RNA sequence: GUAUGUAU
RNA sequence: UUUAUACUAACAC
C-alpha cells in the first residue's frame, strides 16, 4: 500500500495491483489458500 | 456594469462555491489552445487569460439545489437511510427523534452494543445541522451513556467526514468501552491523529473541545470546528472531545479505518474485523432486538 | 482466457508492425495488455516455438539438466531447444509422476472489424488532408468552368 | 559540528527559495521579505524551516492599526528584544547523546512504574506517563501506537526498508527509521511559535498580507480552502494548471512583494487603475485585473463622492452652506496621479475661521491657527505597498503639493482632501477643519467605509481570489433600544415551517409525515404577524425537503414584503438563526437598502404553536392562507409597547417552562377573561407584576433543570 | 475554431 | 416514432 498512497497519478499495473490488494483485504483465507498454492507449484515467473 | 447591479453579481457567486475566478482562469487555459507556460508569455497575454464572466448565468435555479442535480439526486435515490414519507431506511431503527434516530450498524460489528445516531435530513458534516436538530442528539447521548453507566462502562462516540464532495450522510457512532480503557483513549487518538496525516498542514493537529467546554460547555465543538471543509471528531462524556481536520484524504482512508484501527487496538480485536464491509439490507431481528428492550428503560 | 479470435489478429499484428512494438498491438486487442500480448507471444503463437510432438530419445537428456541445475528453468530452455519453459517444467512433471507409480460474441466481432481498418490504411493525417485539398480544388473548378460556359 | 555541511545548508536553502523567487518574476529580487517563506502555513506561508541565520531587517516589522480614535503605530524592533534572526532548526532537537542517556533512564523509569504497578496489583495510568512522552528512542508513545498487537508479529523490518530502495524508484529520506516502531523521533511544535514572534507576531506577518483588504473582523476564526484543478490538455497546459493554487499565494503576499525595495524595476502604472506594478510579475497582473474587472476604480471614486453629496445636502443648514455643487468629473481623473481637480465645491453664508490642517481621528486638534470662508472636497484612492500604508504622511504631502501649486485650478487656496486606501482599508484627511465638520466626516466616513456598495464589491472580489472564507452588528442590549425606533423592522422566525408527526406502519416501519407550519414574521412596532400556512402537498413527493423548506420560507417572506406597500416595507430584517442569511439574501437583493442581521439571542419563538386556537384552525385549514394576527390585543389603549415586548417575550419563554404547567396556571385565572376579538388576557398593572415573577421563577427553574446550574449573578 | 494557409 | 455514426463542442460536471 505504501507505494501508491503517496503518488497522485496511478498507472495500469498499479491500478491492477490495488484491486488485488483491495480484494485480499475483504477475504483473507481465500487469498491465503492462493498464496500457499503459488509457492508449492510455480517455478517460472513473468518478465521482470 | 453599474455598482448597484454589480453588488448583485457578487453575492450570487458567493453561494456557488464551485465557480469563481479560479474556474474562469483554468477554463481560459484549456480554451486558449496556444499556451506557453512562461513569464514572458503570461505578461504578453495578461488580459486575454482573465477575460470571461459572459457565459456565467442561471441565478436562483442553480443555488436552490446545489452540488448539481444529477449527482445529488443519484446519491439521494440510492442513499440507504434518509427517513421520509416516501422512503423507508434500510437500517432497522430503534427510537425515532423528530430529526434523528438510533439504528444498528453493519454486520462486521465493533462491539456487542455498538450503535449509531443518524440525522433524518441529508446533513453531511454534523456542523451543518440546525441547532434545533442538535438538541435531540444531546438527549440521546445522555440516555445512551446512562444505559452503559449501569453496566459500569462509559462510552466514546465519533464521526468521520474526510470528504463532503462525495456527499455522504454522517453517522455518529457509539462505542461501548470500559472506564479504565476509556481513560487511555485520550492518548491513543492523540497519537493517531498527529501521526496519520502529513504534518506540514496549516490547521494544526488536535483541537481540544475538552478545554473549550470549560469556556463554553453547551457548544465548544460547534464554535471551534468549521463545517465547510473535511474533518473528524471524537468525544468523551457529553461535551468533551479531541478534534482533527483531514487533508489528503487519500492518505487518511476512504473506507474508514484511522479511527477503526485505533479501536481495533485499544479494544484489541482480530485483524479481520479491522475493515468494515457488508450492508444494512433489512429485517435483521435477532441482534437488534436485544438492544431495543435494554435501551427502552433509559430512553425517552 | 485467450481465444482463437485474439491470436489470429495478433499474428497479423506482428506481421504488420514488428515484435519490438507491443503497446500498438495491445490497443487493437482492447482487453489485452502489452505485457500479456508480448508474453503470450514468446510462449505460444510464434513460428519458432515447437508446439507439436516430443521425441523420447531427445527427451531423456532434458530431464538430465534438472539434476544439474535444480530450478534455474530459463537457462535450461535454450539448451533443451523446445523452449516455452512452462512446458519444459510440465514435461518433467509428467515423468516424475510416472517413475513413482511403477455481448461477448458481439464485442469480438467489433474488434475484428476495427483491426481490418488498421491493417488496410497507412496514409496518416497529412495524406488524408492533402487529398481533400485536391478534391476541393478539382470540385471547385467544375463549378467554376460551368460558370464560364453559362456566361 | 562540520563547516562543509553548513555551507550547503545555506546555499541549498537559497536554491529552493530562488526556485519560487523565479516563478514570480525573472529580474531576480534584490532582497525579499522573509515572512513569505518562513511564516507558518496557517498565515499563508510556505512553512519552510531553515538552517543557518536569516537577518530579518528591522524595517520589515513595523505595522499599523486603526480604531475610530486614531491610527496607532507599532515597532517590534524599537523595543528592547533579542536580535531579530529567524530561529535555527538545531536548537529544537535533543542531540543524540542526551536522547541515548535519557532513553535507557526513561525505559528504566517505565520498568520501575510498570513493575511497581504489578506489585500494587493495579494497572498503569495515563497520569504517570505524561511525564515522559517525547523521550526514549523507542518513544513511549509507540507503546500506545494503534497497531501494537499486529506490529508485534512484524519483524526484521529495519532491513526491509533499507532494501526497499531496489524495489521502487522513490528516493526515501526516512529510510533508517520507521514511524510505527520508533515513533516520531522529532518534535517541532515550539519552533513554529518562536518563528512567529521573530517575524513580529501574527500582526507583523499579517501586515505583509492582504488580510486587511478583506476587512474581516479578526484572525481568530478564519479559513482556507483546498482545490484540485476533463478535457485533453497535453503538456504546456497541465503545467499552467498545476500552478493555479500557486497564483493565489502571489495575491496574499502582493503588498510586500510589489514594492521598490524588492524590485529595482520600472514602475509602470497598470491600466484602468491607480495601482503600480514594479516588476512584471504576470501572475499578479492577471489577478488584479480579474478583480478590477469592470471599471471598478472609477466606480469606487464616484460611489464615494456620490455618497458625500447625499450627506452634505441634509446637513447644509447647520454649516450655513449657500450652494452644494459637485463638479464635472473627467473620465480619467480617478486614476491620474500628478494632477487632481476637486470634485465637490462648497460656499459659506457667514464666515469660517479654521486652523492649519490637522488629522481627523486623532484626539486633540487645534481650531484657531488660520482664517477662511470656503472649502472643497477631493477624494484620492490609493493602493498601498507594505513600504507605504501611512495615509497621514501621504495626504499631508498631497495638500502641501496641490495647495501651493500654481497649475492646479482649485477655486480657493483653502480646502480639504480625503485619502482612502483599498489594500489596508484605511482613511484620513489633512484639511481645513471646523467645529461640526470634524465629527461629521468622522462619523460619515466611518459609515461610508462600512456602508458603500463599491467597497463591499471590492472586498468580496478579493476574497474570491484568496478563497479566504470565515466562521451587521449582532443583537446586544444596546440594539433593543435601537429596534424600537421610528424605522419599521421585522423578526423573521423560520423555526416553524417543517415538522413531522409520528406514524407507525402496520408492519410497521417507523415513518414521518409533515404538519403545516407557520412562517413567523413578528413586527417590533405594530405588534402584528404575517403568518403563512403551508400545505402538506407541497412537501409531498419531494427530496431533500429540510433544505427545501428553508428556501420555501424565504421565497414567501420576500413575496410578503412585495405585497406590503412601499410605505410599510421594513428597514432592517432580523433572523433567529445564522443559517437563514444564505437563502434570504438572494431574494432581498432586489430590495438592497434593507440590512439583514444575524443574532446571538435565544428568542422564544418556540412557544407560539402552543396556543390552542392556532393548533385547531391550522389542522382544519385545507389551503394556503395569508392570515394576520395581533399579539397585543388592544393593549395599546392601556399598556405601552416597549414594556409589553419584554412581557410577551417573558410569557413566550414561560410556555417552555414547567413545560405545560405555566399555561395551566393561566387557566384557573378565570376572572381575568380574554377578549373575544383578541389573544392575550386582560391583566392589570398589579397582575402584570404578579405574572412577571411567577414566570421568571419558573423560567430559571427549567434553566436549573436543563442546564444544571441554579441561580447565579444578575 | 485559433495557431496556419486557399478564394473574392 | 425507433436504432447507429459523425458533425455540431467555439458545452457542463
Ligand atoms: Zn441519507
Amino acid at each position: 500500500k505504501e507505494a501508491y498512497s503517496v503518488k497522485g497519478r496511478l498507472n495500469q499495473s498499479q491500478r491492477e495491483e490495488l484491486a488485488l490488494v483491495e480484494q485480499a483485504y475483504d477475504n483473507p483465507h481465500e487469498m491465503l489458500s492462493q498464496i500457499k498454492r503459488r509457492l508449492l507449484t510455480m517455478r517460472t515467473f513473468k518478465e521482470v | 456594469p453599474t455598482i448597484d447591479e454589480m453588488v448583485q453579481e457578487e453575492k450570487l457567486l458567493n453561494k456557488q462555491r464551485k465557480y469563481g475566478q479560479n474556474y474562469e482562469y483554468a477554463k481560459q487555459i484549456a480554451k486558449d489552445k496556444t499556451y506557453s507556460n512562461n513569464l514572458d508569455y503570461l505578461d504578453e497575454n495578461a488580459g486575454k487569460l482573465s477575460n470571461r464572466m459572459k457565459r456565467g448565468d442561471v441565478s436562483l435555479a442553480q443555488i436552490s439545489s446545489g452540488g448539481d442535480l444529477k449527482k445529488i439526486n443519484h446519491v439521494l435515490d440510492t442513499c440507504p437511510l434518509c427517513l421520509n414519507y416516501e422512503t423507508q431506511p434500510l437500517a432497522p431503527v430503534i427510537s425515532l427523534s423528530h430529526r434523528a434516530y438510533v439504528s444498528l450498524p453493519t454486520q462486521p460489528e465493533l462491539a456487542k452494543y455498538h450503535c449509531l445516531i443518524v440525522p433524518t435530513g441529508h446533513r453531511i458534516n454534523t456542523l451543518s445541522c440546525d441547532e434545533d436538530e442538535w438538541d435531540e442528539i444531546r438527549n440521546f447521548m445522555k440516555c445512551i451513556a446512562l444505559m452503559f453507566d449501569s453496566m459500569n462502562l462509559g462510552v466514546i462516540f465519533y464521526e468521520n467526514a474526510p470528504s463532503p464532495q462525495r456527499y455522504m450522510h454522517t453517522a455518529i457512532e457509539c462505542i461501548p468501552v470500559s472506564k479504565r480503557i476509556l481513560s487511555l483513549a485520550p492518548a491513543y487518538f492523540r497519537e493517531a491523529l498527529s501521526t496519520s496525516d502529513e504534518e506540514w498542514s496549516q490547521h494544526r493537529k488536535i483541537i481540544d473541545t475538552l478545554e473549550g467546554s470549560k469556556k463554553y460547555g453547551k457548544w465548544a465543538f460547534r464554535k471551534m470546528m468549521v463545517k465547510e471543509l473535511g474533518y473528524f471528531h471524537v468525544w468523551f462524556s457529553i461535551d468533551g472531545g479531541y478534534g482533527h481536520v483531514v487533508e489528503d484524504e487519500k492518505a487518511w482512508g476512504r473506507h474508514d479505518q484511522v479511527p477503526r484501527q485505533v479501536f481495533a487496538s485499544m479494544l484489541n480485536l482480530p485483524p479481520e474485523v479491522i475493515r468494515r464491509k457488508g450492508s444494512w439490507t433489512g429485517k435483521k431481528d435477532p441482534r437488534e432486538d436485544m438492544f431495543r428492550s435494554r435501551f427502552e428503560k433509559f430512553d425517552w | 482466457a485467450w481465444k482463437n479470435t485474439e491470436d489470429e489478429i495478433l499474428k497479423a499484428a506482428v506481421s504488420k508492425y514488428g515484435k519490438n512494438q507491443w503497446a500498438r498491438i495491445s490497443s487493437l486487442l482492447v482487453r489485452k495488455t502489452p505485457k500479456q500480448c508480448k508474453a503470450r507471444w514468446y510462449e505460444w503463437i510464434d513460428p519458432s516455438i515447437k508446439k507439436t510432438e516430443w521425441s523420447r530419445e531427445e527427451d531423456e537428456k532434458l530431464l538430465h539438466l534438472a539434476k544439474l541445475l535444480p530450478t534455474q528453468w530459463r537457462t535450461i530452455a535454450p539448451i533443451v531447444g523446445r523452449t516455452a519453459t512452462q512446458c519444459l517444467e510440465r514435461y518433467q512433471k509428467l515423468l516424475d509422476d510416472l517413475e513413482a507409480k511403477e455481448d461477448m460474441d458481439e464485442d469480438e466481432k467489433e474488434m475484428l472489424s476495427e483491426a481490418r481498418a488498421r491493417l488496410a490504411n497507412t496514409q496518416g493525417k497529412k495524406a488524408k488532408r492533402k487529398d481533400r485539398e485536391k478534391q476541393l480544388e478539382l470540385t471547385r473548378r467544375l463549378s467554376h468552368l460551368q460558370k464560364r460556359r453559362e456566361l | 559540528s562540520t563547516p562543509e555541511l553548513l555551507d550547503l545548508l545555506v546555499k541549498c536553502e537559497s536554491k529552493i527559495q530562488t526556485r519560487v523567487k523565479i516563478s514570480l518574476n525573472s529580474k531576480m529580487p534584490s532582497r525579499f521579505p522573509p515572512a513569505v517563506f518562513y511564516s507558518p502555513k496557517e498565515l499563508g506561508g510556505l512553512g519552510m524551516l531553515s538552517m543557518g541565520h536569516v537577518l530579518i531587517p528591522q524595517s520589515d516589522l513595523r505595522w499599523s492599526k486603526q480604531t475610530d480614535t486614531g491610527i496607532t503605530h507599532f515597532r517590534s524592533g524599537m523595543t528592547t528584544n533579542g536580535e531579530h534572526l529567524i530561529p535555527n532548526l538545531y536548537r529544537y532537537i535533543q542531540p543524540w547523546e542526551s536522547e541515548f542517556i535519557d532513553s535507557q533512564r526513561v525505559w528504566a523509569e517505565y520498568a520501575m512504574k510498570r513493575q511497581e504497578a504489578l506489585q500494587q496489583n493495579r494497572r498503569l495510568t495515563l497520569e504517570d506517563l505524561e511525564d515522559s512522552w517525547d523521550r526514549g528512542i523507542p518513544r513511549i508513545n509507540t507503546l500506545f501506537q494503534k497497531d501494537r498487537h499486529t506490529l508485534a508479529y512484524d519483524k526484521g523490518w529495519r532491513v526491509r526498508t533499507e532494501f526497499k530502495q531496489y524495489q521502487l524508484l522513490k528516493n526515501n529520506p526516512f529510510w533508517w527509521t520507521s514511524q510505527r516502531h520508533d515513533g516520531k523521533l522529532w518534535q517541532l511544535n515550539n519552533y513554529r511559535v518562536d518563528v512567529i514572534q521573530a517575524l513580529g507576531g501574527v500582526e507583523g506577518i499579517l501586515e505583509h498580507t492582504m488580510f486587511k483588504a478583506t476587512g474581516f473582523p479578526s484572525w481568530e476564526g478564519l479559513f482556507w480552502e483546498k482545490a484540485s484543478g476533463f478535457k485533453k490538455l497535453t503538456n504546456a497546459q497541465r503545467s499552467g494548471l498545476n500552478q493555479i493554487p500557486n497564483r493565489r499565494f502571489t495575491l496574499w503576499w502582493s503588498p510586500t512583494i510589489n514594492r521598490a525595495n524588492v524590485y529595482v524595476g520600472f514602475q509602470v502604472q497598470l491600466d484602468l487603475t491607480g495601482i503600480m506594478m514594479h516588476g512584471k510579475i504576470p501572475t499578479l497582473k492577471i489577478s488584479l485585473i480579474q478583480i478590477f474587472r469592470s471599471h471598478l476604480w472609477q466606480k469606487i471614486h464616484e460611489s464615494v463622492v456620490w455618497d458625500l453629496c447625499q450627506v452634505l445636502d441634509q446637513e447644509l443648514e447647520s454649516l450655513q452652506i449657500e450652494t452644494v455643487q459637485k463638479e464635472t468629473i473627467h473620465p480619467r481623473k480617478s486614476y491620474k496621479m500628478n494632477s487632481s481637480c476637486a470634485d465637490i465645491l462648497l460656499l459659506a453664508a457667514y464666515k469660517w475661521n479654521v486652523s492649519r490642517p490637522s488629522l481627523l481621528n486623532d484626539n486633540r486638534d487645534v481650531l484657531d491657527n488660520t482664517t477662511t470662508n470656503k472649502y472643497w472636497i477631493d477624494v484620492q484612492l490609493r493602493f498601498g505597498d507594505y513600504d507605504s500604508h501611512d495615509i497621514e504622511r501621504y495626504t499631508r504631502a498631497k495638500f502641501l503639493d496641490y495647495s501651493t501649486d500654481a497649475q492646479s485650478m482649485y477655486p480657493s487656496p483653502t480646502g480639504v482632501l480625503i485619502g482612502i486606501d483599498l489594500c489596508y482599508n484605511m482613511h484620513s484627511a489633512y484639511g481645513n477643519w471646523i467645529p461640526g465638520m470634524k465629527p461629521l466626516i468622522q462619523q460619515s466616513m466611518n459609515k461610508i467605509m462600512k456602508a458603500n456598495p463599491a467597497l463591499y464589491v471590492l472586498r468580496e472580489r478579493i476574497r474570491k481570489g484568496l478563497q479566504l472564507y470565515a466562521s451587521e452588528q449582532y443583537l446586544s442590549s444596546s440594539n433593543y433600544a435601537e429596534l424600537f425606533s421610528n424605522q419599521i423592522q421585522l423578526f423573521v422566525d423560520d423555526t416553524n415551517v417543517y415538522r413531522v408527526t409520528i406514524h407507525k406502519t402496520f408492519e410497521g416501519n417507523l415513518t414521518t409525515k409533515p404538519i403545516n407550519g407557520a412562517i413567523f414574521i413578528f413586527n417590533p412596532r405594530t405588534g402584528q404577524l404575517f403568518l403563512k400556512v403551508i400545505h402538506t402537498s407541497v412537501w409531498a413527493g419531494q427530496k431533500r425537503l429540510g433544505q427545501l423548506a428553508k428556501w420555501k420560507t424565504a421565497e414567501e417572506v420576500a413575496a410578503l414584503i412585495r405585497s406590503l406597500p412601499v410605505e410599510e416595507q421594513p428597514r432592517q430584517i432580523i433572523v433567529t438563526r445564522k443559517g437563514m442569511l444564505d437563502p434570504l439574501e438572494v431574494h432581498l437583493l432586489d430590495f438592497p437598502n434593507i440590512t439583514i442581521k444575524g443574532s446571538e439571542l435565544q428568542l422564544p419563538f418556540q412557544a407560539i404553536i402552543k396556543l390552542d386556537k392556532i393548533n385547531d384552525l391550522i389542522l382544519r385549514a385545507t389551503e394556503p392562507q395569508m392570515v394576520l394576527f395581533n399579539l397585543y390585543d388592544d393593549w395599546l389603549q392601556s399598556v405601552s409597547s416597549y414594556t409589553a415586548f419584554s412581557r410577551l417575550i417573558l410569557i413566550l419563554r414561560a410556555l417552555n417552562v414547567n413545560t405545560e404547567k405555566t399555561k395551566l396556571i393561566l387557566r384557573p385565572d378565570k376572572s381575568i377573561i380574554t377578549k373575544e376579538n383578541h389573544v392575550w388576557p386582560n391583566l392589570d398593572d398589579q397582575q402584570w407584576l404578579d405574572v412577571e415573577p411567577k414566570l421568571r421563577d419558573l423560567i430559571l427553574a427549567d434553566y436549573a433543570k436543563k442546564n444544571n446550574i441554579n441561580v447565579a449573578s444578575l
